[PDB]
């Protein structure tokens, strides 16, 4: 299996579909862009007045501030463990889509995109690929879009134009 | 100035994505996460005591085996939540895919056991900006840009599912 790929000096069309959509960086110096909302299902629960998103390839998960994630998870029925949030494995496949409003587009993750479905049993707990992390100034407070996001959306980091481009990953 | 260069990544458990770089002459190979959330190159140093758990199961860079290594020694420190990561600056030739670049990087002499002992890779290649670089060390992608070998001043990530 091909675990992943980084291209320097371009992109690889055999691994994404359609065309890139681009968002300008807020300020040069960091791979961070403006976010205009996070929808659970079809309602904008969070970041309703805009917030920041770090596109962080060295992070495993999607992260938000403790307050934002408490709220995200409250809406998902997920239970706070020490480190992570969990759901009863049987409800995993029924978890709502989650959307990130970036540029002109919604970037939608379904339950298969963020639930570690290690079982389908009600006696078992399944982890979520979303965690709380308080990133301190100057970078944060911010969301971080890690591997959970990048898996679904092929990402281009563009230094010439100071932008980040997203296209649908082809698996 | 017409090259694209790719690096195959390994997916560990949907949480760690890493590929190979080479440091020195001859190349000492290391598995590294290519990290847009940091701007430094870090690898463990042969000078990291075996009494650090994070250093005992990872590849260690040995300057005394590299003919192209240029000593620097500036102590540098990264502040992590679980403790401090510290080491010193060295320069050597770093190969990434088909690309060779002379680069300043940190050799790590101490780091918290956690999360570092849980990494399946040995170091990190920061792909962020000089602004966030510890010691304002020129980031690797800036040294690649300066070479003028790339088709475009961009890099892209594909991450598969496991
Ligand atoms: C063995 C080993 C590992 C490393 Cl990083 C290393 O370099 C020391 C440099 O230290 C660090 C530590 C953290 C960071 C974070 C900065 C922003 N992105 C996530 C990074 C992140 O969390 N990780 C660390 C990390 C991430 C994950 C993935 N999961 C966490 C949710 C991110 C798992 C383990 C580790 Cl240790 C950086 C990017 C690799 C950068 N550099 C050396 Cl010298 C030796
Ligand atoms: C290490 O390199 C940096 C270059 O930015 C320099 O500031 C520092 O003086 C160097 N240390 C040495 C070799 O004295």
């Amino acid at each position: 299996s091909l675990g992943g790929q980084i291209v320097l000096g371009g992109s690889d069309p055999q691994h994404y579909e359609g065309n890139f959509h681009y968002i300008n960086l807020i300020k040069t110096g960091v791979w961070q862009i403006q976010m205009k909302g996070v929808s659970v299902g079809s309602s904008t629960l969070l970041c309703e007045d805009g917030c920041l998103a770090l596109v962080d390839t060295g992070a495993s998960y999607i992260s938000g501030s403790t307050s934002s994630i408490e709220k995200l998870m409250e809406a998902l029925g997920a239970k706070k463990r020490l480190f992570d949030y969990v759901v009863k494995c049987n409800e995993g496949p029924t978890l709502p889509d989650i959307s990130f409003h970036l540029g002109g587009k919604e970037y939608t993750l379904t339950s298969a995109d963020y639930v570690f479905q290690e079982s389908y049993s009600s006696k078992k707990l399944c982890t979520l690929a979303i965690h709380a992390m308080d990133i301190p100034p100057p970078t944060g407070p911010t969301w971080a879009l890690g591997a959970t996001f990048i898996r679904k959306f092929y990402t281009e980091f563009d230094r010439r134009n100071n932008r980040i481009g997203f296209a649908l990953a082809r698996h | 100035g017409n090259t694209t260069s790719s690096v195959i990544l390994t997916n560990y458990m949907d949480t760690q994505y890493y590929g190979e770089i080479g440091i020195g002459t001859p190349p000492q190979t290391f598995k590294v996460v290519f990290d847009t959330g940091s701007s430094n190159v870090w690898v463990p140093s042969s000078k990291c005591s075996r009494l650090y758990t994070a250093c005992v199961y990872h590849k260690l860079f040995d300057a005394s085996d590299s003919s192209s290594y240029k000593h620097n020694g500036t102590e540098l420190t990264l502040r992590y939540s679980t403790g401090t990561v510290s080491g010193f600056l060295s320069q050597d030739i770093i190969t990434v895919g088909g690309i060779t670049v002379t680069q300043m990087f940190g050799e790590v002499t101490e780091m918290p056991a956690l999360p570092f002992m849980l990494a399946e890779f040995d170091g990190v290649v920061g792909m962020g900006f000089i602004e966030q670089a510890i010691g304002r060390v020129t980031p690797i992608f800036d040294n690649i840009i300066s070479q003028g070998v790339l088709k475009e001043d961009v890099f892209s990530f594909y991450y598969n599912r496991d």
